[PDB]
């Protein structure tokens, strides 16, 4: 006999579903096979109702705005004679008024994203017609964004999404639907938070190692926020188009006195092309910021020529400038020179070398 | 795929892995052609006259490289790896089928030398490299061949 199943619990899925799961125990190495018992009590129709299920979970469609759910679940040995278990504790779950499935969306800018609502009066559906949409309890929702997918459930389209501007403490929109001018407490939430994080990334003088660098200013404005750099390495160089790839690494990345986080690559691959993202963890949902591939090898900062020597010719009157090459990158060279009149403000007069194999340059003064 | 871009590319990195050497200070006064004895398994001037000599002797100097802690080392043997990769899809480019070479079988006598010298292994490796990469790049305009 093995021991009634633990940790009932009862959750709402996206589509509107009552997602019944526990937890099979620890001492039997044998699979189970679980009778959950259920009973829907509403003011108008009770239901109960016994299923049969190999799995831990159970889904329970189109579940009833208002109503109380009682669960038992026992369980048994799924192969041979076994003994059924206890039944387990009755979990109670009384729902709300009004149904708005998805109740929360985690979107970026620019998409488009659909809600539906089912509305309750006095136990009774309301149709689709009478059902209105309002943002924030301020102004009515147009409607050419209605949208009738059934008789009991109404819909509304949002499409070019923009940032959603913070309201005091509130960073997100509360879509309502209403039975006509009267409305109800509950709404939707739609959080649209900018995501569009820069990474620049910059290689050492001796190409050695690459630290990418990202600011924090677009969010601070939330809390309980988690910031993970994410990427991906390319067997050779970049793509065309950058897209965010199902196995990643993270990155370790501190904040620096300048508000910006780094994250110091060593070694780095110089032809290989890194796929980098921000991914945020919200406390429900994961964001990734539009990903950026940087080939190493392009990136060249390095160091600017050494054994720079400014003389003046004799006897011609040719101001003499020359400079050795640095180490890196090994490309040819274009030189840029600024020469001026030494003192407390020198005047630049600017020059360009494009001549890769130039090392001196003589100049009119 | 670019076969003129992938092969200036690939001589941007010979010179720029060249230049790496370069910079240190040890090598550039060690003779590259010069023999000492123990060192023979490294891969050196010997005519490498083919792409799959080249892979193989490419692929040696990765594995040797990998085992000698130094942080220019590792950054030289990225450098190869991307170098081999080239070399792969030129080969590609030319309908050659290059096998992915595998190091040397021979790795367990490299242990000695560096365990009783350290010095000599890391520069006469590093001299042989930069003379492996320098007669590659001079043969890369030949039309090498399969």
């Amino acid at each position: 006999k093995p021991d009634p199943p633990l940790g009932l619990h009862m959750e709402i899925t996206d589509d509107g579903n009552l997602k019944i799961s526990w937890s099979s125990p620890p001492l039997v190495p044998f699979p189970l096979q679980y009778q959950v018992k259920y009973s829907e009590n509403s003011t108008t129709v009770i239901r109960e109702a016994d299923k049969i299920v190999s799995a831990t979970s159970l889904l329970v469609d189109s579940i009833l705005p208002g109503s109380s759910y009682e669960v038992q679940v026992r369980g048994k040995r799924l192969d041979g004679p076994g003994i059924w278990s206890d039944w387990s504790t009755p979990r109670v779950f009384t729902t709300q008024d009004v149904i708005y499935f998805p109740p929360k969306i985690l979107t970026s800018v620019g998409s488009n994203v659909s809600f539906h609502c089912i509305y309750k009066k006095e136990n009774k559906i309301v149709p689709s017609k009478e059902i209105v949409w309002w943002m924030n309890l301020a102004e009515k929702i147009p409607q050419s964004q209605y949208d009738v997918v059934s008789d009991h459930v109404s819909k509304v389209t949002f499409f070019n999404l923009n940032e959603t501007k913070p309201r005091g403490k509130f960073t997100y929109d509360a879509v309502y639907c209403c039975n006509e001018h009267e409305c109800h407490h509950r709404y939707a939430e739609l959080y649209v938070i900018d995501v569009n994080i820069n990474i620049s990334c910059e290689t050492d003088g001796y190409l050695t190692k690459m630290t990418c660098r990202w600011s924090t200013s677009t969010i601070q404005s939330l809390a309980e926020s988690t910031l993970q750099l994410r990427y991906h390495r390319s067997s050779l160089y970049c793509s065309d188009i950058p897209s965010i790839h199902p196995i990643s690494e993270p990155k370790d990345c501190y904040l620096q006195s300048d508000g910006f986080y780094e994250c110091i690559f060593q070694p780095i691959f110089l032809l290989s092309g890194y796929t980098m993202w921000i991914r945020i963890n919200h406390s429900l949902g994961s964001l990734d910021s539009p990903p950026t591939c940087v080939l190493p090898d392009s990136v060249v900062k390095p160091l600017p020529p050494s054994s720079v020597k400014a003389e003046i010719t004799i006897n011609i009157g040719l101001l003499k400038i020359s400079w050795e090459k640095p180490v890196f990158p090994e490309n040819n060279l274009q030189f840029q020179i600024r020469y001026g009149l030494s003192g407390k403000e020198v005047q630049w007069k600017m020059y360009e070398v494009y001549d890769a194999k130039s090392k001196s340059v003589s100049l009119p003064v | 795929v670019p076969i003129q871009k992938v092969q200036d590319d690939t001589k941007t990195l010979i010179k720029t892995i060249v230049t790496r050497i370069n910079d240190i200070s040890h090598t550039q006064s060690v003779s590259s052609k010069q023999k000492v004895t123990g060192l023979d398994f490294i891969p050196g001037l010997h005519p490498i006259l083919t792409l799959s000599k080249m892979d193989q002797t490419l692929a040696v100097y990765q594995q040797i490289l990998t085992s000698m802690p130094s942080r220019n080392v590792i950054q030289i043997s990225n450098d190869l790896e991307n170098l081999r990769d080239l070399l792969h899809v030129l080969a590609f480019s030319k309908s050659c089928h290059l096998p992915w070479a595998s190091g040397l079988e021979t790795l367990d006598s490299l242990g000695g030398v560096l365990e009783a010298s350290g010095y000599s292994t890391e520069v006469v490796a590093l001299s042989r490299l930069q003379g492996s990469l320098q007669d590659m790049l001079w043969q890369l305009d030949l039309s090498p061949g399969c």
